[PDB]
RNA sequence: ACGGGGAAUCAGGGUUCGAUUCCGGAGAGGGAGCCUGAGAAACGGCUACCACAUCCAAGGAAGGCAGCAGGCGCGCAAAUUACCCACUCCCGACCCGGGGAGGUAGUGACGAAAAAUAACAAUACAGGACUCUUUCGAGGCCCUGUAAUUGGAAUGAGUCCACUUUAAAUCCUUUAACGAGGAUCCAUUGGAGGGCAAGUCUGGUGCCAGCAGCCGCGGUAAUUCCAGCUCCAAUAGCGUAUAUUAAAGUUGCUGCAGUUAAAAAGCUCGUAGUUGGAUCUUGGGAGCGGCCGU
């Protein structure tokens, strides 16, 4: 601090309260631009309709194609591309579907090799995509 | 060899009566039936089993003991004046009627549609 | 190379293996002790140093 | 509106990283010595111990002769003696935080079921806990968590209801010896 | 954004949360007006309007679940159209009636506590005490560990008579009888390049498929993909996404920085703000312990 005076309590708090506004994590949390233009308006996760399956081309170093699937959120009418897990699964996903779909790790920051997409497809057609992978549970048609 | 000793014993005036809370000595074998502990109290303290309520058993774990409550009352005129009905019921000297209190209700919100002698006339 | 027609290329063409017959693993303290054993009752002071558990070098 | 508790506390906490090869080694050092099932068992006690000795830290704070730290640390040192993890000798509350984890590993009811001698190893005694052969003053005691009263120590023995002391014989046996006698004819 | 008592985190300071069982406030689809009464601007009262919606012989009538269940919808997201006034209390003219208030079960891995998934011996074996031998080897009186080796003794998961429980049941506790060798009465969840505990093993793929929080792995000896064996970690739990706390002395009062890494106004005056020189009583009287102490 650079006011030790003994009456400076305001002067410090207003100050502090002044500079918080110049940190990230403070001003997107207490601001609603980052809680509004979020996809998922602040949810963990959302459902959404499947209206394309996406090739995504991996970065600048490492080179594969990255496959996503494009999404009509539900409850926002907004569009996603979200990423697809482990190998092969793309194979579970006819196009049209109902999937719950989540974050990627990052608090909606882009992970990886994948160029602008934030987010992982969990469960398709309300049967997990893990449980697919595994075989455990069969996908009902 | 199942053995009985009483405890907090206190004897009531004012609702006519002696109570207790019952230990009760049962190594090897089960929780005693009430009845029995009833049988085995009235002899214990030379008076009839009737005018005995005795309850609220819970046998303490591994299981050479067990603690429930004990009523010993004057008379069976005094026992069912001032003892809850369903402790009663339990030495089979009081009936409550069958009827479920969803029929009760839907009986009595069906009596405030007609009014006077009609009222009777809702369950038949 | 590889578009929407590659995926599931690797799962679909490994020689896949059925897994073999084990004796079940202890679970439990049964398990806690039986590590117990393999490392603070049993073993010597080695030469040198003292190798990893799934060590195969 | 309800007529519930809710009251409810953890026993334990888990350790900040969690791969200390050191830590790894010395918690599974305590497992083995005693006989616990899983870290939860070591970290049971450790949270134990950490508050016993947070209290203690709290005390020699306080100004000696204070009346909220002679009545408090009095209550404290009694308990502990109490348990048979400090000594009657050295109930002085610096002794307090001279004071580990192998000090309540050993007034445990498997430890001492054991370190009796009515019992075959550490592994044997929580069995014979488990499946209820031992009593603590004529009360059968299922679970060996149960921390041993220092006046409490000698009055363990087997329950007098099972096969190892003069009880009914077991399922085993009883099985055993009427195929035994379908075996003879 | 209902407030608070409080919650999480936590060296010391803090930061975040508090719709949520206690207190206080507010509202009964939105506004508004009022009858009765001690108490209401009441909504399980009434009167309009607005919105919505029910029945209709089309003239009319009836409605208010942000009570308990339950339904639709909305969603990432939340349980039975159960039994009971016996407990707790409340209401009434009332020892007697009534109470979806409340209690009891059902669903319930929100979460918290305890805590099974084997123990013990005889053997093959191997490592470590000893007489002894250069080395081998001998003995096992002593130990300790592993083999779907064998052997009985165990006790509850379950099955289940009875009592107990209780308004009546349930669960628990007690307790006849059954109830275990692949103890198949079968422990998962994630990992194994570094951070980070644990394979430079084998088969497949060949910058593809994919993994990968970050750095990175993948183009023909892949420690990282896809599998097999193996090993590690937590364990009846374990992973994931997101908010949030510590870590963050990366918001800094404690406690940060500002020549060059981001940063001192071009310079000065200047009012509120903040901070502000030194100085105003001391010596002994009374008493104790061994010059100093109360």
């Amino acid at each position: 601090g650079k006011c030790r005076g003994l009456r400076t309590a305001r002067k410090l708090r207003s100050h502090r309260r002044d500079q918080k506004w110049h940190d990230k994590q403070y001003k997107k949390a207490h601001l609603g631009t980052a809680l509004k233009a979020n996809p998922f308006g602040g949810a963990s996760h959302a459902k959404g309709i499947v209206l394309e399956k996406v090739g995504v081309e991996a970065k600048q170093p490492n080179s594969a194609i990255r496959k996503c699937v494009r999404v009509q959120l539900i409850k926002n009418g907004k569009k996603i591309t979200a990423f697809v897990p482990n190998d092969g699964c793309l194979n579970f996903i006819e196009e049209n579907d109902e999937v719950l779909v989540a974050g990627f790790g990052r608090k909606g920051h882009a992970v990886g090799d994948i160029p602008g997409v934030r987010f992982k497809v969990v469960k398709v057609a309300n049967v997990s995509l893990l449980a697919l992978y595994k075989g455990k549970k069969e996908r009902p048609r | 060899t199942v053995t009985i000793r009483t405890r907090k014993f206190m004897t009531n005036r004012l609702l006519q009566r002696k109570q207790m809370v019952i230990d009760v000595l049962h190594p090897g074998k089960a929780t005693v039936p009430k009845t029995e502990i009833r049988e085995k109290l009235a002899k214990m303290y030379k008076t009839t089993p009737d005018v005995i309520f005795v309850f609220g058993f819970r046998t303490h774990f591994g299981g050479g003991k067990t603690t429930g409550f004990g009523m010993i009352y004057d008379s069976l005129d005094y026992a069912k004046k001032n003892e809850p009905k369903h402790r009663l019921a339990r030495h089979g000297l009081y009936e409550k009627k069958k009827t479920s209190r969803k029929q009760r209700k839907e009986r009595k919100n069906r009596m405030k549609k007609v009014r006077g002698t009609a009222k009777a006339n809702v369950g038949a | 190379h590889g578009s929407l027609a590659r995926v599931g290329k690797v799962r679909g063409q490994t020689l896949k293996v059925a897994k073999q017959e084990k004796k079940k693993k202890r679970t439990g303290r049964a398990k806690r002790r039986m590590q117990y054993n393999r490392r603070f009752v049993n073993v010597v002071p080695t030469f040198g140093k003292k190798k990893g558990p799934n060590a195969n070098s | 509106p309800v007529a519930r508790s809710w009251v409810c506390r953890k026993t334990y906490v888990t350790p900040r990283r969690p791969f200390e090869k050191s830590r790894l080694d010395q918690e599974l050092k305590l497992i083995g010595e005693y006989g616990l099932r899983n870290k939860r068992e070591v970290w049971r006690v450790k949270f134990t111990l950490a508050k016993i000795r947070k209290a203690a830290r709290e005390l020699l704070t306080l100004d000696e002769k204070d009346p909220r730290r002679l009545f408090e640390g009095n209550a404290l040192l009694r308990r502990l003696v109490r348990i048979g993890v400090l000594d009657e000798g050295k109930m002085k509350l610096d002794y307090i935080l001279g004071l580990k984890i192998e000090d309540f590993l050993e007034r445990r009811l498997q430890t001492q079921v054991f370190k009796l001698g009515l019992a075959k190893s550490i592994h044997h005694a929580r069995v014979l806990i488990r499946q209820r052969h031992i009593r603590v003053r004529k009360q059968v005691v299922n679970i060996p968590s149960f921390i041993v009263r220092l006046d409490s120590q000698k009055h363990i023995d087997f329950s007098l209801r099972s096969p190892y002391g003069g009880g009914r014989p077991g399922r085993v046996k009883r099985k055993n010896a009427k195929k035994g006698q379908g075996g003879a004819g």
